[PDB]
């Protein structure tokens, strides 16, 4: 097709203990050619990697957080990917995304986001943290338009330059800026510059513009489970 | 392992620097800026698997061949120091050529910079193979004719060095210049006719043909031309795009020709050494 588009199902309002089956409709490419990932973002919180699914092999790799909560299925025929969330609790009120991998697990394409709201208005457990810890500095900043800003990402272990930078506008899916630590993605302005080696990486935005506000995230795709950085809220005074 | 997990990717989604052959549609390695991922990929199935192993196995073979040649009894040679240094420069060229190539194909997807730096070593690698192959052959052919032996060695050095300077050029690596590369390296090896004609003019038809100069040289030139034609014309993936992505594409076939061609050349030049042993040193 003309463009790669990931399109998910509409918002869900569910009774606690229900089950939801989220849809991702992939078009614009050979569905089986790339892995599809599932990403959860709780309100006012960072992205979490649910897991990945291989549409060709049919093989799924899950983050142990969601080992019991999520299940990945496919439909190679209709070119759709699914994710079933079961025994839903109030914690599960989050926006769930499908993000398409390319060769390595950096996400060039994202689904619009499905909102699962768990409500008992009509009449469980916690979340941990494992392996590679991604630390983002600063947690928030504000700069006048035309200024230069530098954001850092510090990995607990060596990630071997398998780092990607994302920008998220309000109530929208994140969009990739930099992949492989230095490589600039298509259509991304030259202002964004990714630099770094080993466990310490940085993103520099030069001559920041009014469109630059949003949330910035860094992802490590060297080891599994893939992890995201806490994020940096960027506010533009101008 | 769960570290540096990758998947084969279609041609279309490859960055511009990694897009070399439009005929290899699938099975590509995604750009991974980790030498860890690169060296493990040697044990994975992709577009460069055949390429890596052909020159990785050929490299150890020429090394063991180089090692064994040096340890040959000094009794078997008329001038063991001279012949060993002349054959040595050939193995130095063969081992370097092959080591550079399998290393380049391994680290091909690391970065634009790593590709640029290693591609330059790959091309320069072949120019060292042509320069090195000439040294023993030119030596035995002009054994009792020292002035042309010396002159022809300089022309191969200057031409070979020129080929090394031409390989440094960034436009040289572009897929459009594939033809230029094929011609440049073909010209270098095909420069063998100047010393051959001089040799034929002096030694004689019967004398040059008695010794398998011609039998061996037609074959050399055949591999040289049949070998470059495959590289430049991208046969057989020109027809059959897809299905040739993993096995028997032109680069892979060409890689086989380098190893095959270098062995056959060694065999021809090892015979010249054996003949000189029967004849003994000096001239009438
Ligand atoms: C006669 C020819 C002899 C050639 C010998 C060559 C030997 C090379 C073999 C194996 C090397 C294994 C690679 C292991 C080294 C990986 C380096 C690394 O950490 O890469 C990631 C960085 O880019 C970022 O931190
Ligand atoms: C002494 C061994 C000769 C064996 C024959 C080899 C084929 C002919 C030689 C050169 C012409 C093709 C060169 C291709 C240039 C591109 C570099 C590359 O191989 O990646
Ligand atoms: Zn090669």
């Amino acid at each position: 097709m003309g463009e790669v588009l990931l399109q998910q199902s509409g918002p869900e309002l569910v009774k606690p203990g229900a089950s939801v089956r989220i849809t991702c409709k992939a078009s614009g490419y050979t569905f089986t050619d790339f892995n599809m990932d599932w990403v959860k973002q709780s309100p006012g919180k960072s992205l979490e990697w649910i897991g990945d699914f291989n549409p060709n092999s049919g093989g799924s790799i899950y983050n142990q957080k969601f080992k019991d909560k999520a299940t990945f299925t496919v439909d190679k025929s209709s070119s759709t990917a699914y994710m079933e969330l079961r025994s839903l609790t109030f914690e599960d009120t989050a926006v769930y995304y499908c993000a398409r991998e390319t060769g390595t697990a950096w996400f060039a394409y994202w689904g619009q986001g499905t909102l699962v709201t768990v409500s008992a208005a009509g009449g469980g457990s916690g979340g941990g943290g494992s392996d590679i810890q991604m630390t983002q500095s600063p947690a928030s900043l504000s700069a006048s338009v035309g200024e230069t800003v530098t954001i850092t990402c510090r990995a607990s272990g060596n990630i071997h330059n398998f780092l990607a930078w994302y920008q998220q506008k309000q109530g929208k899916s994140p969009q990739v800026l930099v992949y492989n630590a230095k490589t600039l993605a298509d259509g991304v302005p030259s202002r964004f510059s990714g630099s770094g080696s080993g466990t310490q990486y940085s993103l520099k935005i030069n001559s920041l513009q009014p469109e630059d506000f949003g949330s910035y995230y860094c992802q490590q795709f060297w080891s599994t489970p893939y992890t995201f950085g806490g994020g940096t809220k960027l506010e533009i005074n101008a | 392992e769960f570290e540096g997990r990758w998947r084969v990717i279609p041609h279309d989604v490859l960055p511009d620097w990694l897009k070399d052959n439009d005929f290899l549609l699938h099975g590509h390695r995604p750009p991974m800026p980790s030498f860890r991922a690169c060296f493990k990929s040697i044990f994975r199935i992709h577009t460069e698997t055949g390429n890596i192993w052909t020159h990785l196995l050929g490299c150890v073979f020429f090394l063991c061949l180089g090692i064994f040649y040096m340890f040959r009894p000094n009794i078997s040679f008329v001038a063991p120091l001279q012949e060993k240094v002349v054959f040595g420069l050939f193995f130095l060229g063969a081992i370097l050529c092959l080591s550079f190539s399998w290393l380049f194909h391994t680290v091909y997807c690391h970065s634009e910079g790593v590709s640029r730096l290693f591609s330059k070593l790959d091309y320069s690698g072949i120019a060292l193979l042509i320069m090195g192959s000439f040294v023993p052959w030119l030596y035995y052919s002009f054994y009792c004719n020292p002035q042309p032996c010396f002159i022809y060695l300089i022309v191969i050095c200057v031409l070979g060095i020129a080929a090394i300077i031409v390989s440094q050029w960034d436009m040289f690596a572009t897929p459009q210049y594939r033809g230029v590369r094929a011609g440049v390296f073909l010209g270098l090896g095909l420069s063998g006719i100047i010393p051959t004609l001089h040799y034929v003019i002096s030694e004689g038809f019967l004398k040059a043909a008695t010794i398998g100069q011609i039998g061996w040289l037609m074959l050399m030139a055949s591999l040289y031309i049949t070998g470059a034609a495959l590289y430049a014309a991208r046969i057989p993936e020109r027809f059959f795009p897809g299905k040739c992505d993993i096995w028997f594409h032109s680069h892979q076939l060409f890689h086989i020709f380098v190893v095959a061609g270098a062995f056959v050349h060694f065999h021809g030049v090892s015979n010249l050494q054996e003949f000189r042993f029967m004849i003994g040193g000096g001239c009438s």
